[PDB]
């Protein structure tokens, strides 16, 4: 006897508590002029696709130490929108010479950054901030730097003059701030269809939906490029009656999880908790997911995360259906052998040969 | 009250005299593991002791299994306690668990008519504390006499009631538990006269410093009781839900009692928000044990063990990084299994038998 959110939550509560009930069509949610935004590069015939150029980029990486970006929204979605900024402008020149998608390392509900903010502490703030909210860091061989009044960027250029393989003092340290910080890949799914709430100013309700939107605003008109989605549909971040992560397999318990064939356990082949794109209830998810992103989101491409774990049957089947959304659409993954031709036609490199679906 | 763990724990039974009051150790006086030149104990009688001891530290329950000294899995009512059954109560709440009471012979007294010549002032200190732990770290109700903490003595009176200020006396300015004042009342112990001449002279009286360490002790074991919502379950159902021995059955190795609480997710809800798990550990033999049972398990010893140091009981208790467990000699641990950042599996039951 639990409460979970729902797996078709579309907004949700800091750190996705709760989920929330709302209208992804809803003027208050849209940036200006949204309704008429369109595809700044084509993707209609193989040699319009064969034409794209990717730039595969991740929100911190992007803004994280850019001066020229309002410390605000450093590492966030509405970064993208500091026209004046060393790294906005880079972009905006890389455009202009030929890059003509920007591909988008986790966006969605990642489960591995701690959306309260005064639960993390990143190297730009003080260092007694991360003893704060660090407890590990008060009992190691750091903790006199507690009570010095620099930030932990600065005691990491410390901790560089002496770096060597023998003494590696800089990634030590890192390791504990890497615990509370506000930086992961994000390959950690926790809600398919939400974006992360991290990476908007507020994400307390449906502030993200409209910066997110606000930020494929500026990629296609004010940089003039299509947008790629990374997807992570082969595992979940948890799974059993317990993880505060597991919310698939706390409504329908042993569905959507590939579990071993004698022992029940959810396999780990991909990382963490093995999905069963093969079930017929989780490739709809996977569509239906797929769908918002598509027409509510505005995205053009898909890449799909060890994509060679999903059957060729259901990549195929979503993308007929997306296709009745964008005719345009274009799905790719990394297509590896991923050790399920015992189970299914894997949607990998060899299988996929002719289907449309790159690798 | 309960008499099953009190006999076990104890050794022998009231209405003992003579040579029997030495002859019946008991879990606790070293009976099998460090026998006295008048013991004549069986292996399997000694073995019968621990799955009464066990029995009772589940809260003496009609209805819990477990792996009895042949192996059989038995119903706690199966149990035999002297042609009645071990078992009886519905809920742990239901029983009064004891090794001392006004009534009868105090804890040391027991220990001085038991204990093997070989065992010296500072293991019959342990192994009141041994025997303490018995009742102190049980699912039932904890009893306990005024004066065991300080080794109470009565100089082997048994019927104390009309004994006076003489021989039922507790020394709170902590200078001796009152053993050896005189010889006790000839109309009821005249009897046991011979026996106490043969024990009385085997060990030094305690002193300052052993009363010292034996407050030390039972202090630590309360706090141990305290420690966890895991020790005081209440609920029968949670007991049998969550409780579980180790070190059982025929091939068991004497004196020692492992039992095993569940906080884990087949148990049912995290009852405590730090752990997942405990383990008990008492050691009542003199030979130094190892507890390879939980292996690879990520276990800690309690911060109350941790912070007592020398005056731990758990002094020496060695957990080596592959989760394999050192128990020294007359020792008690409380091993922990912390929570990670949720209620994993913890140390669930056999669930052998239901009802
Ligand atoms: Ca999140
Ligand atoms: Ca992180
Ligand atoms: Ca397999
Ligand atoms: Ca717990």
């Amino acid at each position: 006897q639990y409460e979970v959110t729902d797996p078709y939550a579309h907004s949700l509560s800091t750190n996705s508590e709760y989920s929330q009930v709302v209208d992804l069509n809803d003027s208050a949610l849209k940036p200006d002029g949204w309704d008429n935004l369109t595809m700044p590069h084509a993707q209609k015939t193989k040699a319009d696709l064969a034409k794209m150029t990717i730039h595969e980029s991740h929100i911190r990486d992007l803004s994280a130490w850019d001066q020229t970006v309002p410390a605000e929204l450093r590492g966030k979605y509405l970064a993208l929108t500091a026209g004046d900024s060393n790294m906005v402008q880079h972009l905006k020149t890389l455009s202009a010479s030929g890059v003509t998608h920007v591909e988008l390392l986790p966006v969605f509900d990642l489960a591995t950054v701690n959306e309260f903010s005064d639960k993390v502490a990143d190297i730009q703030q003080p260092f007694s901030r991360l003893c704060e909210v660090n407890s590990a860091v008060k009992s190691s061989e750091f903790a006199g730097y507690c009570d010095s009044g620099s930030t932990v960027e600065e005691v990491l250029n410390q901790l560089k003059q002496s770096d060597s393989q023998d003494n590696p003092q800089v990634q030590a340290l890192n390791t504990l701030v890497a615990q509370t910080d506000s930086y992961n890949w994000g390959y950690d799914p926790f809600h398919y269809t939400v974006p992360e709430g991290s990476y908007a100013t507020d994400p307390e309700g449906t502030t993200r939906i409209k910066e997110f939107r606000t930020m494929i605003q500026a990629i296609k008109q004010d940089l003039g490029m299509n947008v790629i989605m990374d997807v992570v549909y082969n595992h979940t971040n948890a799974a059993g009656p317990t993880d505060r992560t597991s919310v698939l397999d706390k409504i329908v318990p042993w569905y959507y999880q590939r579990l071993n064939e004698t022992t029940g356990s959810v396999e780990s082949a991909t990382c963490c908790s093995d999905s069963a794109p093969e079930h017929r209830m989780f490739a709809k998810l996977i569509a239906d997911s797929l769908a918002v992103w598509t027409t509510d989101y505005k995205i053009d491409g898909f890449r799909f995360d060890l994509m060679g774990y999903h059957p060729k049957a259901q990549i195929l089947s979503a993308w007929e259906r997306i296709k009745a959304l964008n005719p345009d659409i274009y799905f790719f993954g990394e297509g590896w052998d991923s050790n399920q031709s015992d189970r299914f036609e894997i949607a990998s490199q060899i299988n996929l040969k002719g289907t449309g679906i790159g690798t | 009250f309960s008499d099953r763990l009190r006999d076990s724990v104890r050794g022998g039974g009231p209405f003992d005299s003579g040579d029997a009051l030495r002859q019946n150790q008991g879990i606790g006086s070293g009976a099998g593991v460090l026998p006295n030149e008048l013991a004549s104990l069986s292996d399997d009688q000694v073995r019968h002791l621990a799955d009464l001891t066990r029995l009772g530290m589940a809260g003496n329950l009609a209805d819990f299994v477990m792996i009895d000294k042949d192996g059989a899995a038995k119903k706690g009512s199966e149990i035999d306690y002297n042609g009645a059954p071990g078992g009886y109560a519905a809920d742990p709440t239901e029983v009064v668990n004891y090794v001392s009471k006004h009534d009868n012979q105090t804890l040391w007294d027991m220990i001085s008519y038991k204990a093997s010549q070989e065992a010296d002032l500072a293991t019959r200190v342990r192994m009141q504390a041994v025997s303490l732990a018995t009742v102190m770290l049980g699912q039932g109700i904890a009893f306990d006499q005024q004066g065991s903490e300080l080794l109470r003595s009565k100089s082997f009176t048994r019927d104390s009631y009309d004994s006076g200020d003489w021989f039922n006396r507790v020394d709170y300015s902590l200078q001796d538990n009152n053993y050896n004042v005189g010889m006790p009342r000839i109309s009821d112990d005249g009897s046991n006269y011979e026996v106490i001449t043969r024990v009385k002279e085997m060990v030094a009286t305690p002193g300052e410093a052993e009363l010292k360490q034996m407050t030390a002790f039972y202090q630590e074991l309360t706090e141990l009781r305290k420690s966890s919502p895991l020790f005081t379950l209440g609920d029968g159902s949670a007991v049998m839900k969550r409780v579980d021995f180790r070190n059982t059955g025929s091939d068991q190795q004497a004196g020692l009692l492992v039992m095993t609480v569940d906080d884990g997710m087949k148990a049912g809800a995290s009852l405590d928000s730090r752990l997942d798990g405990l383990v008990v550990a008492i050691n009542a033999a003199p030979e130094s044990r190892t507890l390879n049972e939980f292996a690879g398990e990520t276990l800690q010893l309690s911060a109350i063990q941790q912070t007592a140091g020398e005056n731990s009981l758990a002094n020496g208790v060695q957990i080596a990084a592959d989760g394999t467990v050192t128990l020294p000699a007359w020792s008690v641990a409380v091993l922990e299994l912390p929570q990670g950042e949720a209620q994993g599996a913890g140390l669930p039951v056999s669930s052998y038998y239901h009802h």
